[PDB]
DNA sequence: ATCTTTCCTATTGCTTTAAAGGCAGAGGACTGTATTGATCAGTCCAAACTTCTTTCTGCATGTACATGGAAAACTGGCCAAGGCAAACACGTCCGGAATGATGGTATTTAAGAACAAACATTCCCTGGTATCAGCAAGTACAGTGCCCTGCTGACAGAGCAGGAGACACAA
DNA sequence: TTGTGTCTCCTGCTCTGTCAGCAGGGCACTGTACTTGCTGATACCAGGGAATGTTTGTTCTTAAATACCATCATTCCGGACGTGTTTGCCTTGGCCAGTTTTCCATGTACATGCAGAAAGAAGTTTGGACTGATCAATACAGTCCTCTGCCTTTAAAGCAATAGGAAAGAT
């Protein structure tokens, strides 16, 4: 029969894999399209810094990564194990924002 | 004649500039006057606490058999010790990547 | 007064089809009853109880509520379109195949 | 030209990737969605700052030192393009 | 050329020298020494000058910079920080 | 029988009395005590103007209802109406505290 | 002269108001430490930065603004008190 | 001869001081230099600061028919309007209080049966 | 003789007879409404100034508080302030 | 407990790219002296604090009763994890262009410096009203006992249909 | 007088009346706490007069900003191939949510003593004003050398392939 994994087998070796690492997580260009999306409804015909982008997708990324940390303690508060939009809510509200 | 110059650092025994806190203290509108010991005490505590940093960034890349600090291993030795970490809570190190850290009730039975 | 010849199925279905809205609550019917029947005045209870039971029972009946508050109180009885004329034709006693939903 | 809808870019496959870099084990279905507002949110309250900067300056080009700026009035210090 | 940019790289990598002798660094964590540096500056420079109008005073001193170090670094870091600061200044005023 | 509320009902009474008052929660000259011995560690014999203490006094207040609603919000998560160390635990470390 | 257990003047009442009045409405028997131990880290971090500014002032009385700068240094800007 | 003085508060029709403001710019070390117009706008923005938080605070003072604005009041118009408090997020008020608020999960079980108080 | 304590009671409560003839304000409510001014102000300033040294300005012009009012305050807040300061200038400006 | 599969880590070889080393020069740090404004040392006083006493409750502590919320146990189904295959859209580079940020020079225009007048702001003395304290009507909502209305299950007992005995119909 | 069909009495399944009992849901009385109204009082805020320091007007000047041009570098745009990633589908397992049960730990209310708060006074401390002294920073000019930009060299790290060990999952 074909080998399978239990689930949660592979979500704490890519958990493993990904605390171990420094690359970005998002698609480049994609993000930067949305970065420019976002732009032009301040000003048109903006342009852009490729460092400037590179520096927002690092700051998403450490505010998310954060984000989730605090959502995984949130949904263990519970004694779930699963993350909820409730959690995120949770954490957005005592946190501050 | 005018005698040898000594730049203050020297004079101090520091390796960071004396002159260029000095001057960056009067160009930046924190005051009218400037102390002439200021530059001085401020520059040997910058020095410090680039020292310690640097240090635990060494032995965390000694660990990790690399001979460069890279803003990976600059994250691992602020993020391990408890007063660094303090001091940086809410600094962001671009390309630095979380500590290594699973929550015990996720782990299998 | 004697004990009238019609069986609490048929008192409910005559109490319920003589209504002008075609229901009535409990109060309603047990009110309707007494007048019309001064045997019902006394012993209230042990009727009263037996209506419920019947009405809790019998499928032919089937409960409505009071929308804008009315008075208050009190559920709305409603015959069964299904039922049909099970009591007619002198069966006040015995209802001959007891309606049933399926 | 103009764009449209690149919040949809943000796949699924990055949301879970940065919810286990947070150790996230399990993520539910409906994460998504609002993984994607929220970060929408955080990236207009800095491009605003950042276009700020960038208009008092009278240029038309969002460089790295505004978004650092924006950044660090927030609350949010970045080092590393700071320089 | 462009105009000169001034950064702490030298100085840092001479505290490199001293602390790891046989270790380099990398031009990324480089910059991010570099922020730092300046952030730390920023910081206790903000709180001279705060301390210093509080008091009404027209001037820096060491001694706005030591109070400044104080509020800021936490723990022992605080305290070996000033030591280093006053050994500095000792060592400079003896000329 | 005598009279004796249900519980919850007290509970609540009295959380819109203190939501609805302004006054001072804490009693003033114990915490004048746990200030000025706070302070001996840092430097012996000092002197506290009344207003410093009632500065003080404020702020701890403010920073306690703060930490109370958010270890609320928390319980409330949990799908409990009781608050427990963990939720000030965790109220504390979404925090950063 | 000398202080030694005002901790326990922070009482169990007073901790109960000051619950009460975040919405709190079922508490446990075991807030009461955890309560106590958070305000004095709390105060202890106020108390540290009001000192210091008192000793550069030279002084020996600690004043109201001494206490208002420490507040505003760490985030929990304070009115009402001459700031 | 010397004309006749003519506050800049007056010139630019503002009741806060653009003198007073001028000082303070200059003595706070901002800046080297302090513009003309620097004063004016910020004296006419915190003027307008100032009017926006004192009329929510009488519109609240008259909600609780009182006719001197007080520490609550000013609470309640901060924390009422979202633009000021989100400017006045991080900031305490002296003897001010909270909005009044209970979580709804809190409220009493309205149950449909309802007897006398018994084990669960 | 003691040192004069400077204020902005006087303006306060002129904008408050201002925008409410009727009502008036305790002694506390002026001093929290003093230190709010205060506050703003500092903010403000602190925001120009740290936008003169990015573009290496020497002075504070009306543009910088335009650009700091832009950045610290939300939303309606930020326009409305905005077009009142403008409104104060082209009328200082006029006379 | 043992076997199979998958993953991870570790080692060796190649390469490529990123950091260390060298040189030029210019801009900014260093030296020396006069100026001056800031800070420091000593005295004084009043106002602000600290210390002690007594009052007078209103608060915190203690205790007892018990209610209902938290936690444990169980069940199940449906949500999400794991894997596969196809499509696609990202990654990387390469070039064209046109956009704009920087640098330089003339100028022009707005702010700093200085001095005098005066005028606005702060501090001190007086009415009057907005607030606080206490008692008391009135209202709002909880606690709960009671009542009505539903429903399960069983028992008890008449109602009408089917089968057998008695009678009458057929022969 | 004998054989067979239909009527009447009895039995049997259907149906209704009755009771007991337990559950939901709603009504009205009792009771406690909060809000509002009234009066007295008191303290506190606005209005009027004296002192001072700070703002405004005027002139000179000087440096920061503006305007125009130039230039080069850097960011947008498009094209192309290659292949890792994404998306849709299927299978199933285990985790979330709902239900039930137990009891204990929290809440409510009363009894009690005590120490917190208020008022007053006395003692005492010191923060800030004031004066004169001094000393350390700033301003200016000369000068020389430390730090940053450009270029070159090589070794640290990335990439590829392979091999061995750890660990998960199933029998």
């Amino acid at each position: 029969k074909p080998h399978r994994y239990r689930p949660g087998t592979v979500a704490l070796r890519e958990i493993r894999r990904y605390q171990k690492s420094t690359e970005l997580l998002i698609r480049k260009l994609p993000f930067q399209r949305l970065v420019r999306e976002i732009a032009q409804d301040f000003k048109t015909d903006l342009r852009f810094q490729s460092s400037a982008v590179m520096a927002l997708q690092e700051a998403c990324e450490a505010y998310l990564v954060g984000l989730f940390e605090d959502t995984n303690l949130c949904a263990i508060h519970a004694k779930r194990v699963t993350i909820m939009p409730k959690d995120i809510q949770l954490a957005r509200r005592i946190r501050g924002e | 004649a005018r005698a040898k110059a000594k730049t203050r650092s020297s004079r101090a025994g520091l390796q960071f500039p004396v002159g260029r806190v000095h001057r960056l203290l009067r160009k930046g509108n924190y005051s009218e006057r400037v102390g002439a010991g200021a530059p001085v005490y401020l520059a040997a505590v910058l020095e410090y606490l680039t020292a310690e940093i640097l240090e635990l960034a060494g032995n965390a890349a000694r660990d990790n058999k690399k001979t460069r600090i890279i803003p990976r291993h600059l994250q691992l030795a602020i993020r391990n010790d408890e007063e660094l970490n303090k001091l940086l809570g809410r600094v962001t190190i671009a390309q630095g990547g979380v500590l290594p850290n699973i929550q015990a009730v996720l782990l299998p039975k | 007064h004697a004990k009238p010849p019609y069986s609490y199925i048929s008192l409910i279905t005559m109490a319920i089809q003589q209504a002008p809205s075609k229901m009535l609550t409990l109060s309603e019917i047990y009110q309707w009853i007494m007048d019309l029947f001064p045997y019902y005045r006394q012993n209230q209870q042990r009727w009263q109880n037996s209506i419920r039971h019947s009405l809790s029972f019998n499928d032919c009946f089937v409960k409505v509520a009071r929308s804008p508050d009315k008075p208050g109180k009190g559920s709305y009885w409603t015959l069964h379109p299904d039922s049909g004329n099970m009591f007619e034709n002198g069966c006040y006693l015995r209802r001959q195949k007891r309606f049933k939903c399926e | 030209k103009v764009l449209r809808d690149n919040i949809q870019g943000i796949t699924k496959p990055a949301i879970r990737r940065l919810a286990r870099r947070g150790g996230v084990k399990r993520i539910s279905g409906l994460i998504y969605e609002e993984t994607r507002g929220v970060l929408k949110v955080f990236l207009e309250n800095v491009i605003r700052d950042a276009v700020t900067y960038t208009e008092h300056a009278k240029r038309k080009t969002v460089t790295a030192m505004d978004v650092v700026y924006a950044l660090k009035r927030q609350g949010r210090t970045l080092y590393g393009f700071g320089g | 050329k462009r105009s000169r940019k001034e950064s702490y790289s030298i100085y840092v990598y001479k505290v490199l020298k001293q602390v790891h002798p046989d270790t380099g660094i990398s031009s990324k964590a480089m910059g991010i020494m570099n922020s730092f540096v300046n952030d730390i500056f920023e910081r206790i420079a903000g709180e001279a000058s705060r301390l210093a109008h509080y008091n009404k005073r027209s001037t820096i001193t060491s001694r706005e910079i030591q109070t400044a170090v104080r509020l800021l670094l936490p723990g022992e870091l605080a305290k070996h920080a000033v030591s280093e600061g006053t050994k500095a200044v000792t060592k400079y005023t003896s000329a």
